[PDB]
């Protein structure tokens, strides 16, 4: 649910920059894996993650596992956006990103 | 105002569906094909019907929806067309643009066929209703018309967009009529003051398909919470120091570039067209006319309301 | 030849499916969409695979295959195409046009995406395989093409009518193009003389979408077993006389003309019905593009309008300015 | 499965020709009706029968009661084939549908 | 001015050319390859040179030629171009875009290759010769350029026309780009004043085609002797009265009306297409809108000299 | 097989004509325009018939022809379309594809017009003929039509070429599309099986142009003799020996190194020679017609640039005007 | 050379009106028939004749002769011009062409 | 007809190598001249002569002379192919037309 270890993953990003990205890095600073995570999780282009952008970052395939229930991934997002975001734009910013 | 987007009754690509293989927090019924990137809501069969409405319902006082949509026919008359609802209870299907009928809630109806016969379709028909009146189908609701519109939203080569906004209990429908890729550039369509629609509701989009056939796809679907300046009541010491967001904002801006600079290098070491690039240019021209002439009759204006100063003189 | 019309390996419209929603004597999977008139094996969306099979084997020596389809597309490229399969087993899935690869049987591949490069598609590749043959999808089966017409089958006013004809040993194909409405106006692809074919197999049909999108519908269906005029016992003490025959004929031909008749007077008796030109529902892809350019110039026409009726305003203001001072 | 009494039923053949033919009429003669029901069941306009055709008479909604499976669908509409079409075509004309 | 066509010094279709293959009162030479409805000057091989000039000579003080061409290349650039020449010798084969150096009189060049490289091409060039300067054929007359223009005439829908008018010792040439299949839509491109010319001369037309392939095709020649309404005698008494041509031409033209209806039963009695049309509505929406946008530019004008006198008021 | 090539029946550029400004073993006749690189058999001209046909009749029984060819034309219709004759006499002039009908041999029509309203062409078409039997001009020959494989050729940004080969009785037509710059790219268009054409006849090309017109260029004819390996004797004493090979095949490829070396250092010493690209040479016909759109549109923009700045100085006129009064 | 006799013909019409008039008639008035003549030789549409509309009437093939000189020609358009056009603006009009 | 004194000439080598290299040589070897005639004289780049190739180089206009008839042409080119060409390709080589 959005946690600093869940971000914080090298086989994450390594996975998910497969493909994209031919450059195999082999340690980065944790801002700057965020940062990949931030830049790779944002499908519209917009700088911005909101609530869909979430749940596809959470809820999503990769290579089985049970899907999470819509209650918890509602509960998860509504838990994120009252907590980082505080400009109450309804969208994730960098800047309210940064604090976790 | 200020905008604060609604995530829990939203669908947008490229992602739209799940492994599961249906719409998040969305539920669809009818002959509706959910897809990665955009719901066909009804596809180019013959009587098709079909429906993707919210789960949970939505309380607002003022909000926005941004619909993208197109409607693709192989011939020049559409089937059906598109209806979007802000209504009271999941209608799902029904005989009207395959929903219920006797709705309690508000609906704009993107009419394609003219059954009515007095070739004023296409046309954006917005009806509000109490539950106790039937529509007429056979007249495209024109009693029922609070108010009307005259556009073409068909075999666009760019999607339609729409802008919903209910705004101290004013509906103003704003449609771009497809012409060109740029979202913000929406015209005013209709408008209704003073109409009562239920406090809370459901959200839905509807699509259905007569003798003739149509797809209607849509390919995205984003609400906004609309609140005013002053009844928004401010946070003070919850938010962070802009010290800090500027600190952060131009190292994020120099990585995101560094980023873009090493994708440079090995999209190309690790392996549009013609004419399609040339109707582009053409849509690019003709947007560009169209700016031009807008800025020509902003500065006419101008130069009309500074001389109207001048006669009192 | 002979030809004996079977319908446990057929279907055509306007009731092609029943209540329950399936096609009778026929198995679909996929993304395949069966209506009342068409069966939409691949809808217009990316990725999408579907394929409608029979369920029986089909034990003959000899057959005729009529297949009528539309492969319609927004673009001018098509998705993957459709195939048509005389095969062993029912490959209902796989990446192969929405089937299974290494089949063991016939396959005629109507492929409308270049994926050689030769810019040499849309076109009809027929392919036999024994079942231990990969197909080549990244090439189109240059390699493995027996024999290869180069037709359009995409964004025809009228349905595309295919017969495929196993007679001899030969393998003939016959493409109407779908530029006419009439029917029997078949016009030669391709042979292919002495192919091995499994005795007995099923009859499917399959199709598949990838980056592109095009709607694959399958109208009708129509088999016919074949048999030579000298193999076929004619068998004519079955038969009761041809007085029976001379004493129905005439009799139905007068039942048909008077039902005509009947139909005349009626059908503009009650105006309540009424029909639909054709016509207008054929488009091509550059007309469409150039009725959009001069539907798009109608803006530029009411703003023009406008600033001229605004100009004749301002203009009226300040005639009337004029004699204000003196 | 297609018999005698089945074709002789003035009630199915004046549901068909409800609304495509306003002509209500009281009594027709078997021959007629026989004629009127072999007219309208033929969808094609070939004036021929197949499978295809009796499969939509056998199998049929008017307006609740159960659909007929397969087997005794195809077992029915072979016999009928067997017994009536005498030429072998595959078709049913209306000089073998008349035996019957 | 007062125009009077001279046929002597003119061919048009669509039977420009006679059964002898000639054309009539004109000398064609080179790789000229006149025909029924046009003459091809220089066709779209390599190294192709040709000329068509009048045999006899014309003696005006002021005339006028409207050239109606078409230069049509595969690719995009030209070859060499067009040339209309009013000499005093027939050059026939030559150098200087098929026709003779040293020519003493007036031309007009079409050049559509940029031999200086200075990317100022497909150009309208007039230059007068007295026959003593060489033509500078690798700079494009670009020293001799008594005045120039810029068009592009090469592919274009409609055929191109020209205007060329030489008046009170003022060479006018006024081109029509081509986009309108309108004839009189001449736009302003040159002009040259105080000019010598010979009293007497031919009136020719060449082409000529080099590395690159045209085809430079001439549809019509059209000469009109201008002359002035005071310098004209009139001459009273010889012309008919006005009572009988007016009898005359309403019977001429009801007759003509009925020919036509006549005409109208019998030419479907006896046994365009999509898209073309399509693109010439597009062409025709794009004439009217630039002929609107021509209205308010002369709106916008008579408002400006309204307004100018009312200032000393 | 075993290839002869037989220089009497065969023309190419750069230096096809000579200075008397004919085709050297080549007899032309009607419309036919000659150059140093092409032959333009009938230009792009209302009602034109051309024709090029052979002095010496051929008299071979296994025979190859290659033809490179291209049809120009403004519209997206051709005019009449291309004929390649092996005949028994020259038909310098006639109204079938301008060349005289009852001809005695074979003939490829790459016809470009549908007189037949089938909307199958254009198409390559070939044509067998005894001398007695007239051609369908109005039908596009599909009576008389032995192989006809649907092929476009026009327009194509490189030349079509095409390979007719006659080898035991077979004529097998093979059409390069005119899509690759490489020559030996060639794809199969028909093939006919048992056909008897005269033993000697004249090797001929012909081409006319009726309502709308065409380019029709012929840059290079080719012309094979095919002989069996069984049947040509090889007659080895007649070689030397493979010693003179040896010692002259690498001086032969060090002169050609040496001659590159030589001319690489000189081909940018003169800075006199430029170059060229072909890829702006194509272009297609919609893609022509959205450029003239485009081109259009400028003419749009100026005006209104002009109408702006006009309006902008009548701003600045009534500014100036405001403070006269006060 | 443009005679009153020349224009007065009624197999000279029939022959060019053959084709293009299905409308074959026995006998018409001279006025008719020379509006014909004008009508059909005017191929610009201008509702007005030339020199070069005049040559090409006089001198083509119809349906073997020898052709005419061109200084014939050149004189016969030449008189033609100077007889009946008054107005002087080149063009030959039916007004004009009303006298011959 | 390609005689040893007509490819034995150095004035036509040097004229024709004028303009595409800029290489006055003063004296080359009796091999490299004739080299250089092959080399220059093959149109179609394939390193072989041909009937047309050879007819290009014996009818040739350099800056008057007559041109030769088709017959003699034809002689001379088949007697060459005949005696020079053993392989009866229809080309020559580079080791055939060493020989003469
Ligand atoms: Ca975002
Ligand atoms: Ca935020
Ligand atoms: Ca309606
Ligand atoms: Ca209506
Ligand atoms: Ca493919
Ligand atoms: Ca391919
Ligand atoms: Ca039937
Ligand atoms: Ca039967
Ligand atoms: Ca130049
Ligand atoms: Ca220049
Ligand atoms: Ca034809
Ligand atoms: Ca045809
Ligand atoms: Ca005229
Ligand atoms: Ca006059
Ligand atoms: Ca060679
Ligand atoms: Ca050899
Ligand atoms: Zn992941
Ligand atoms: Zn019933
Ligand atoms: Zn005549
Ligand atoms: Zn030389």
């Amino acid at each position: 649910g959005l946690d600093k270890n869940t971000v914080h993953d090298q086989e994450h990003i390594m996975e998910h920059l497969e493909g994209v990205i031919n450059k195999p890095e082999a340690e980065m600073s944790p801002q700057e894996l965020q940062l990949h995570y931030f830049k790779m999780h944002d499908y519209d282009g917009n700088n911005l993650l909101d609530g869909l952008e979430l749940s596809t970052a959470i809820t999503h395939v990769h290579k089985q596992a049970p899907l999470m229930s819509e209650d918890e991934l509602i509960n998860i997002i509504d838990g994120v956006l009252r907590d980082d975001d505080k400009n109450n734009d309804g969208y994730i910013d960098y800047a309210e990103f940064a604090k976790s | 105002p200020h905008r604060r987007f609604e995530y829990k009754y939203s669908f947008k690509g490229p992602h739209l569906v799940q492994s599961d293989g249906t719409v998040p927090f969305w539920a669809h019924a009818g002959n509706a094909i959910p897809s990665s990137d955009q719901i066909r809501v009804a596809p180019s069969l013959k009587s098709q019907r079909g429906s993707v409405w919210t789960k949970t319902k939505a309380a607002f006082e003022n909000w926005e929806v941004e619909v993208t949509f197109r409607v693709t026919g192989r011939g020049r008359i559409g089937a059906d067309g598109l209806a979007i609802w802000y209504a009271e209870n999941q209608g799902l299907e029904g005989p009207v643009f395959g929903s219920a009928d006797l709705w309690n809630g508000v609906g704009i109806f993107f009419d394609s066929f003219d059954n009515d016969g007095k070739k004023n379709n296409p046309a954006i028909v917005i009806i509000g209703n109490n539950g106790q009146i039937h529509y007429d189908h056979q007249n495209d609701g024109a009693s029922q018309a609070l108010a009307s519109c005259q556009r073409d939203f068909r075999n666009k080569p760019y999607p339609v967009r729409a802008k919903i906004t209910y705004y101290q209990n004013t509906l103003t429908v704003m449609i771009n009529n497809g012409f060109t890729p740029d979202k913000n550039d929406y015209e005013f369509c209709a408008k209704v003051e003073n109409m009562i629609i239920p406090a809370q509701g459901h959200f839905g989009i509807s699509a259905a398909t007569g003798g003739l056939a149509d797809d209607h796809d849509v390919l995205s679907f984003l609400t906004f919470q609309l609140t005013e300046p002053g009844k928004e009541p401010p946070t003070p010491d919850k938010e962070i120091s802009e010290k800090e967001k500027e600190k952060y904002q131009e190292e994020f801006e120099h990585f995101q570039q560094e980023l873009d600079k090493k994708k440079e290098e090995f999209q190309k070491g690790h392996p549009e067209s013609v004419g399609d690039r040339e109707l582009r240019q053409v849509f690019e021209g003709q947007n560009r006319i169209h700016l031009e002439i807008k800025q020509l009759n902003r500065q006419l204006d101008m130069i009309l309301d500074e001389q109207r100063r001048y006669v009192s003189s």
